[PDB]
């Protein structure tokens, strides 16, 4: 309760979608790789984190 | 190139039955038309049902 209070709720998943976004941020992403990266970080999203295809969307991701 | 979207978005006006286009060309996952049990964590239904659902209606073009 104090971790998901205090206002740190929706951090989860995280690691693989923030950190992603900022190695990004200084990249000047094209159109093309920006829509194909949110694209892949929406898959990401939607699958468990403890499938093999979710294993997969974050190699590809990477 | 021949039009066949806009040529298919147009029958399917003056029909006035709901319009929406769907690609499968190069597809593999058969499970986008089938979704998944709803056990898996963030299971999403057929892309089908998603169709049935954003064009409101029970008989659109697909
Ligand atoms: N007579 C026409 N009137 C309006 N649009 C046309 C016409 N002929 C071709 N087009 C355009 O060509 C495009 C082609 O899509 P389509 O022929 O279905 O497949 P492809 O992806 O091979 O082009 C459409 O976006 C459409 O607007």
């Amino acid at each position: 309760i104090i971790k998901k209070e205090l206002g740190l709720e929706k951090d989860d998943k995280d690691a693989i979608e923030e950190k992603f976004r900022e190695r990004l941020k200084e990249l000047v992403v094209p159109k093309h790789v920006m829509d194909v990266v949110d694209e892949e970080l929406s898959k990401l999203g939607l699958l468990d984190n403890h499938s093999s295809e979710f294993n997969v969307t974050r190699n590809y991701l990477d | 190139g021949v039009g066949k979207t806009s040529i298919a978005r147009s029958i399917a006006r003056a029909l006035n039955r709901e319009y929406f286009r769907f690609s499968v060309g190069g597809m593999t996952d058969v499970a986008e038309i089938k979704g998944h049990r709803r056990t898996y964590v963030g299971a999403m239904p057929g892309k089908i049902i998603q169709c049935l659902k954003k064009t409101k209606t029970e008989n659109p073009l697909i």
